[PDB]
Order: C-alpha cells, then structure tokens, then sequence
C-alpha cells in the first residue's frame, strides 16, 4: 500500500537523526547462571559431615 | 546425552568380545588387535572380580595401534558406578602441588565408596492451604491438605515448614513432595502433576564418594572450598591413615562398600624418578587400584639422570608391572577402519575413493587419511552432492601435504628456514 | 588517521565460489596453495563439526604465514572467535603451562546465550518495613506511567543505604542481578535548594517492569572463570571473597564435566548454539618438550577445535631435548598428526606489486624509477627493508615539498639507513670491537 511505505520509512527517519526506536542499549549487566555446582554437592558435604 | 561430537576415539564404545573372551573381527568399533583386545578383557574381568589389587599393567607399541584407544575400550566396557581417573604424565607437574603428593591425589581418586539410606518421601496434590500467623506477634500455625487417589488428608504444619513454604511459592493448584529427614520441599507439578500410587513412601538413596573426596574434607573445612576451587595440596597423613582404619572398620562393620577403580596414566614416559620410586612403593599398598600405564616414547634418557634407561623407565617399575604390546595393522584393516570412520562421521564414501583412500592410509600414515576423509566430504560438499569422489580425494592429497615431503621440501630449502644458528636467508640474490 | 602497521592492506582471502584464486585480489600476490587451501581450513571452521585438526604453517621469513593468519582471522569474521596467542607466551609461574594451553583451548570456543531480564526504575517514596518485622524494606518506586511497590532483599537494601539514597531520588534497580545504580534527585526538587553537587535527572519515562532479550555472546572460557572463582560485588562478603583468594589456580576436569554439563542442558532447552574456534600460536618452535607432550594428548581430546600452529625453522634440536633431532622444532608424533601447508616465495615482480599496493595502502606517490629501485632494494637486501623504507622516502619528500618519491630520496635514504649486509661489512673491519 502507500501508507506501509510511508509507516515503514518513518523508523529510519526515526533512526538517522536520533537512534529514538525504543533506544535500549544495555547496561551489560552480568549473566543470570544460577546453577551454582557448589550446591548440588552442598547435601553430599552434609552426609560426609 | 553425555557431550558427543565426532571424536577419533567416539567409534569406540565398549571392548566387544565374547563370553569366552575371544574377540571378534569387527564387533563395538574395535578391528583388529586380538591379543591386546583379549588380555584387555583379562584386565577387565580383573576389575569386575575385584578381589584382587595393587596391580600395574602396561599397554606399550608402535604408534597409530591404539593403545589409548584401547584404554578407552577398557573405559567404555568398564561401565557406571566404577570411577575412572585418565591423568597425564606431565599433569603432575606443578608448582603449588608437589608431583609426590599429586600422584597420590590422583591414587586417591581413583577409588570410591558407596554409601546408602533410606528416606521418607510424601507426594500428594495439594486441595487448599489455610495457615496462621499473627500481625504483631509472629509464631505461624501452618494447615493444608495433601490428597491421591487413595487417600486425602489434612497436614498440620510446623515452623519451617511454612519458612520453606513461605520462601518458595506455592498454591493450592500446586503439588509438593515433602522429605521429612532433609526438611526441603519439592515443588514438582500443578493443576505436570499427575500422581498414583501411596501417599506416604519410603525409597533408598545411594551417594558415590572419592576416598580423595573424604580426605580433602576431613583435612579442613576450607577443604570443601578447595575441593572446588582446586587448591588442595599436600595433605597431612594421619588423614590417610585414620580415614584408611574407618574405612577399614566401614568394611568390616558393612556399612560402606568400596568400587576398585581403574587408575590410567597417559605418556608416563617423561616421569620423574622420585614419582617413579613413589609408585615403586605405592602399588604395595592395600588399598590400591589397578594401574594402566601408556608408555609412548621409546629407548632414550630418562629425566632427572645422565644414563639412557631402556623403556625410558627404571627396570623396578617394569618388574612388578605386566606389559602387553601391539602390531601394526594390515592394508584391509586400514579400509575397515576408514569405513567405521565413515560410519561415525556419517560420510558415504566411493569405493574408489576408499581404495585411493586405503592406499595413501598405508604410504602415509592412519590420521593423515582419517581426516582426509573428513575434508573429501567437504571438497564434494562444494559441489553440492553428498557423493564422495576420487578427485576430492586428490585434491586433499595435493592440497594437504604430508610430513615427509615437507621433510624433503625443508631439505630443498634450507637456504629459506632458519637453521640452528640462526642464520637465515631472507634475501634472493647475493 | 589511519594507523597500517604491517597488516590493514588484507581484507580476506578473496577466494571464488568456484575456489580458484586470483593472482591479485585481497592485497595478495601470488600464493595460490596457501591461499585457496586457507580457504579449504576457512569451510573447515564453518563446519561446526571438526575437532583436533592441527595445521602448521612453515616458511621462510617474509613470505606471508602471520598474513595468512590475519587472512583466516578476518576471512572468519567477527561472530567466530579467534585467539591469537604466541608460544613464547605459555610459560608462567603461579600455574603450569599445562593450565595454560588447555585453558587456552577452552578459549578458542564460544557459545551465544539468550535471556531475558527485568528492569524496575522509578522515583523513591518510601523506605519503611513491613507491619512485626524482620528488617526488609518495602521501596516504592514511582515512575512516570505507573506506581509501584517492591519488597527487596536486605542485601540490595544494603546497596540501598550504600547509595545514600532518600525520599525522592530517581535510582535504577535490576531484578536478577541486584546491582543498584542512582540516576540522581528527581527534577520536583530542584527547587528546594539552589546550589547543590546532586545532579537533577527527569523521571524516567515508561512503565515500572519493563523486560527485553540480548543476544550476548560469551566464551566458554568467561564461563570456566566464572565458575572458578569469585569475581566482585557490593556487600561486604563478596568483596572479602574476591580479596581473600584472588590468585588463579588450576581447574579440575569435574568443574568443566559440570560447566559444560549445564551448558548441554541449555543446548537441550535450545537456547545456546555451540560454535568452534581458532587457537592460533606463533612460534611453535620456542615450546618446551612438556608443552608438545601435553600436546599429544590434548589433541587426542574432544574440545580442542582447529588449531594454527606457525613454526619458522627445520631439523633443529627440540627445547627440553639434547639429542632429539626433528623438523620444525616439533616432535615426530605431534607431526605425524600436524599438516605443513608449504608457502611459496615471491619474485622481482611480486616484490613491486607489494611495494606498490602496500605504497597505495599507504597513501604515498612513488615514481617508477624509485619503483624500480625499490624493487632492486627488494631483491638485493630483503623485503622487510624496502617496505621499512617506504616512510622515509616520503618524510624526506616532506621536508623537500615534494609530493612524490624520487631518486635523491631513496638514494639519501641508503646513505642515511643501512641494511643487514652493509652493517655487518662495516662490523667486520674493527679497531676494538666496532
Ligand atoms: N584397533 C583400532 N580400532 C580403531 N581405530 C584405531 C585402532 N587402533 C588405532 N586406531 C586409530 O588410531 C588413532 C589414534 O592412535 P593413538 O592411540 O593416538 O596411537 P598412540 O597411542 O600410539 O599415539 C585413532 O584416530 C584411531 O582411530
Ligand atoms: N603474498 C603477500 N602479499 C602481500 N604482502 C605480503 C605477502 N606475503 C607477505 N607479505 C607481507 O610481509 C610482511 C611480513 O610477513 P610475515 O607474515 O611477518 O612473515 P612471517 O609470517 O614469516 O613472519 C607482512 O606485513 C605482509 O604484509
Ligand atoms: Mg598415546
Ligand atoms: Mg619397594
Ligand atoms: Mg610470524
């Protein structure tokens, strides 16, 4: 259609002049691994305690 | 799901041989090598009997044989619940540990016990939870119902029980699974959960510990910490000896059995003498695993002394140890080989391409061609057929040179390549 | 502007579908062997599937095997790691070089997670317990788009009161991981005081819960740290856990069976892909006899991936060894499983088109005549000697404005510098010692 060309180029409109797109740049944060190897043998040191 | 990729020693899996130990031509990956395969399964048998140890046996012979490979036969038939310890010669080596008290780290890892008990264990869905508690005072009086198909009741609840059940969210449509002993609370499934069965049972629990394990525990607390971390090291002995007397009364008390593990060196060549004399006096011991040893080198000095030791290893370790040699292989086990490899590495093969293949496997060497048949597949990768055929073989071959004749290019080049006094050439003319 | 020491002319191989090389295509010249087979290790690479491969490059000096490492490390691109990594640099005195080299190959693989997390931002209400208590504070943050109040944990409060944060100061609190930053006092209270070292921030627009997914990348290795020791945090407990032991140890194979145990699992969710990668070392022939023993069976391993050696020598003595005569500087086992890519020199012709396209890539005018002096130069003293003076002809240009290369130029520059075999012909004749 025509509205789609127009509703398609108005994000790079929003993008050359100012990244204003949702502008989320991570704050590179750590990982999320929550396995902790330790814990799993955590009851194994309470059997051999 | 233990992690497979495509391995030179993932074919392999299990010894293959039969009730009479006499071993197959083709059978579980292994070709060839009927003597060593038939005495690896008299070393096999040995740790299944298991009434007998302290035991050193070495695997020696030409390269491209598979003598860790058929360690790894052995690995692989040795099966669950029998710990395996796979070191290298040059891992003992190290500077906060003393290579002594590492080689007696990995002699205390090779060995395991098995410890049981029994639990109680309800599973149940929940129908409605009603606890109690106060705004000022505090003292919580926890009630819920647990129901099966069988049975449907109305648990009281105590202090922890709603501290574990208060810290870890849960709802009526929610099913839990509560160990009385361990105190902890099993969330499983909601309204996954779909339960038959008693309400309340009780099932047998089986730990497998390391005497390696025990020692760096009972060394300190902060051992737990270094059991992790790794910084353990040079532990005092009356750990080993106490620990070597309750083991001994676990035994004789029935309360522990103990799994005879299988300890495996690799490239055992270049050890030092005192580690050498070390396992002269630790394979004397009672409580000591069988020894696989991989001697790889050949005749030459051994480190640590001026004089050429033949083996590379003092004769007071080849005396008290059994040594078992292997031969080099025929041109059709080379074929064979490459098509088991074919198999593994799910490549369809041309049987002109396997001859081409098969022939400069014997002029070469076996790795040369084991991963010439890796790359062929990818030469007719690039014409799109999954056909391999005898100009993508070579093309590998010209492509891929072999050691020999860079051997004789370095020799027609000697002007270009740096020489020992570092001299070298870096100009054409003059 | 542009900085080019020695490297930034290639961009690649600049192989065809076909496979055939060109002769001059990605700032290379000749070489067509090393270059189209580069390719063949390049499909390798992306194959995803080939581990233990061992390619060594042996050559003469001058000759391209570190441009043909930079060529495989760009024709690889950005989303394939790649380690570069020189022999001289495994040894090491807290830990073994044993630690060191397979570490090394726990770097060379990477594997790209995905997860979502949460992020609450909002203006400071309240910050009171719970009506009774056990001390955790309820903070309600209020943003822009919504109200809302959160109970937290004692710890991220802690961080709370290392923020000297009060009523009415905007501050950026992340779920999962529980770090806190302060953006600083809201902009209704600008008007309180009229001088003050607090910055005034807006409100942050949106909601209070916003959510979004990164395709972050991390190597394996940053994982084998991140389960090895403890790296930082905000308390007391995790800042003493990192002070008291922070000297790396050695790791044990159970750490890394359960690393990549829970790492299989997160393949069997589908949410990471394992991909291989490239450990690259130089100079091979500088390695101990240890290093090529653990080497043996660190190849017969399963993670070890494609790994390019470089080795400038022959049939010289192996370091560790007296009487071990070899070629490379590498034992025959670790040879028998390697494979010599041999490289190719380059002629009077191929020494003017790298003096031409690296004076091009330099952005320097150099007339034919000094071309072709410069290509005597090439073939009379070395090639690392006319590309070493293609700077100076053009600084001497700039003192004599001149605007392009000439003959007094790079005459004054065999006056001014002097070669290899001029410096030792001078250092023949000696008065004492000269
Ligand atoms: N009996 C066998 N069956 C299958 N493959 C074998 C056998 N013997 C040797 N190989 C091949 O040899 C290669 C490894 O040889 P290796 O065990 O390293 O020799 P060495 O221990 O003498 O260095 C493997 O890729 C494997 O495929
Ligand atoms: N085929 C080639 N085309 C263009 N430049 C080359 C070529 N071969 C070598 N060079 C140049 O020679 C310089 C030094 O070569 P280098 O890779 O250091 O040799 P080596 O690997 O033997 O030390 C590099 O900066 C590179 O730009
Ligand atoms: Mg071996
Ligand atoms: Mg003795
Ligand atoms: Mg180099």
């Amino acid at each position: 259609n025509f509205m789609s060309i127009v509703n398609c180029l108005m994000q790079l409109r929003k993008v050359c002049n100012h990244p204003n797109l949702f502008e989320v740049r991570p704050i590179l944060t750590s990982f999320v691994l929550e396995h902790c190897v330790a814990s799993d043998y955590k009851d194994v040191e309470r059997t051999l305690l | 799901k233990s992690l497979s990729l495509i391995a030179a020693h993932s074919h392999i899996t299990g010894l293959g041989l039969d009730e009479n130990l006499q071993p197959r031509p083709t059978s579980e990956g292994m070709v060839g090598q009927l003597q060593a395969r038939r005495a690896a399964g008299v070393i096999l048998k040995m740790v299944q009997n298991g009434t007998i140890a302290g035991r050193a046996v070495l695997v020696a012979g030409p390269p491209s044989t598979g003598k860790t490979a058929l360690a790894m036969g052995v690995s692989q038939s040795l099966g669950k619940d029998v710990p395996f310890t796979a070191i290298a010669g040059s891992e003992i080596f190290s500077l906060e540990l003393s290579k002594t008290e590492a080689l007696t780290q990995a002699f205390r890892k090779s060995i395991g016990i098995k410890i049981k008990e029994e639990t109680e264990l309800i599973e149940g869905e929940v129908v409605e939870i009603q606890i109690d508690r106060s705004i000022t005072g505090g003292h919580k009086q926890g009630k819920l119902t647990i129901k099966t198909t069988d049975m449907e009741t109305i648990y009281e609840l105590g202090n922890k029980m709603i501290d574990g059940l208060t810290k870890e969210k849960v709802l009526a449509g929610d099913v839990i699974s509560i160990d009385k002993a361990s105190g902890k609370i099993t969330k499983l499934g909601r309204s996954v959960q779909c339960p038959e069965g008693e309400l309340q049972k009780r099932k047998t629990v089986v730990h497998t510990v390391s005497l390696h394990e025990i020692d760096v525990i009972n060394s300190r607390t902060q051992g737990f910490l270094a059991l992790f971390t790794g910084d353990t090291g040079e532990i005092r002995s009356e750990v080993r000896d106490q620990i070597n007397t309750k083991v001994a009364e676990w035994k004789e008390e029935g309360k522990a059995e103990i799994v005879p593990g299988v300890l495996f060196i690799d490239e055992v060549h270049m050890l030092d003498i005192e580690c050498f004399s070390f396992i002269n006096r630790a394979l004397e011991d009672e409580f000591a695993p069988i020894v696989m040893m991989a001697t790889n080198r050949g005749v030459s000095k051994t480190r640590g002394t001026n004089y050429k030791s033949p083996h590379g290893l003092p004769l007071d370790l080849l005396d008290r140890s059994i040594i078992i040699t292997t031969k080099s292989y025929n041109e059709q086990e080379i074929k064979t080989i490459l098509s088991i490899r074919a198999q593994e590495e799910e490549v369809e093969l041309s049987s002109d391409a396997l001859d081409l293949l098969t022939k400069t496997g014997v002029e070469t060497s076996l790795r040369y061609s084991s991963n010439l048949i890796s790359v062929a597949q990818q030469i007719a990768m690039k014409r799109k057929n999954n056909t391999v055929e005898v100009e993508d073989v070579k093309r590998a071959y010209l492509l891929f040179l072999d050691s020999a004749r860079s051997v004789k290019y370095v020799q027609e080049n000697e002007s270009q390549y740096i020489d020992d006094q570092g001299n070298v050439q870096i100009s054409i003319a003059k | 502007v542009t900085r080019t020491a020695a490297h930034t002319h290639i961009k690649g191989l600049g192989l065809d579908e076909s496979g055939v090389a060109k002769r001059v295509e990605g700032g290379f010249v000749g070489q067509i062997e090393a270059r189209e087979a580069c390719g063949v290790i390049v499909d390798l690479i992306k194959a995803k599937k080939m581990s233990g491969r061992a390619i060594l490059l042996a050559g003469g000096p001058s000759t391209g095997k570190t441009a043909l490492a930079l060529a495989i490390s760009q024709e690889l691109g950005p989303k394939v790691p790649f380690c570069p990594l020189v022999g001289s640099e495994l040894y090491s005195v807290e830990v073994k070089k044993t630690e060191t080299l397979m570490e090394n190959f726990r770097r060379a693989i990477g594997l790209r997670i995905k997860e979502t997390k949460e992020v609450y931002e909002g203006e400071v209400t309240e910050l009171t317990p719970e009506d009774k208590t056990i001390s955790h504070v309820i903070v309600g943050l209020k943003s822009a788009k919504g109200t809302k109040t959160l109970r937290l944990d004692p710890t991220i409060y802690e961080s709370i009161q290392r923020e000297k944060v009060s009523i009415g100061d905007v501050i950026y609190i992340e779920a999962n991981t529980g770090a806190v930053k302060r953006v600083g006092r809201s902009d209704a209270y600008a008007t309180e005081f009229d001088l003050e070292t607090e910055e005034y921030v807006p409100l942050p627009k949106g909601e209070v819960h916003k959510k979004k997914e990164i395709v972050q990348d991390v190597t394996l290795h940053d994982l084998d740290v991140a389960n090895a020791r403890p790296q930082g945090g905000q308390d007391v407990i995790s800042m003493m856990g990192q002070l008291l032991k922070p000297k790396k140890t050695e790791i044990t194979e159970k750490l890394r069976q359960e690393v990549n145990k829970v790492v299989a699992k997160y393949i069997d969710q589908g949410v990471a892909e394992l991909i291989p990668g490239v450990l690259f070392i130089d100079e091979v022939n500088m390695l101990d006899i240890e290093i090529f023993t653990y080497l043996n069976k660190a190849l017969e391993s399963n993670i070890a991936p494609v790994v390019v050696l470089a080795s400038n020598r022959g049939m010289t003595t192996v370091r560790g060894t007296e009487d071990v005569i070899s070629p490379h500087g590498v034992p025959p086992d670790l040879i028998d499983r390697l494979l010599i890519v041999r490289t190719l020199p380059y002629d009077k012709d191929e020494i003017r088109t790298i003096i031409e396209r690296r004076a091009t890539v330099e952005r320097l005018q150099v007339e034919s005549s000094a071309l072709d002096l410069l290509a005597t130069m090439g073939t009379e003293t070395s090639l690392r000697y006319a590309l070493q003076l293609l700077a100076p002809c053009g600084i001497l240009a700039q003192t004599s404005n001149r605007k392009e290369i000439v003959v007094n130029d790079v005459n004054e520059a065999k006056l001014l510098f002097l070669d290899a075999k001029r410096s030792t012909k001078i250092l023949e004749t000696s008065a004492n010692y000269l």
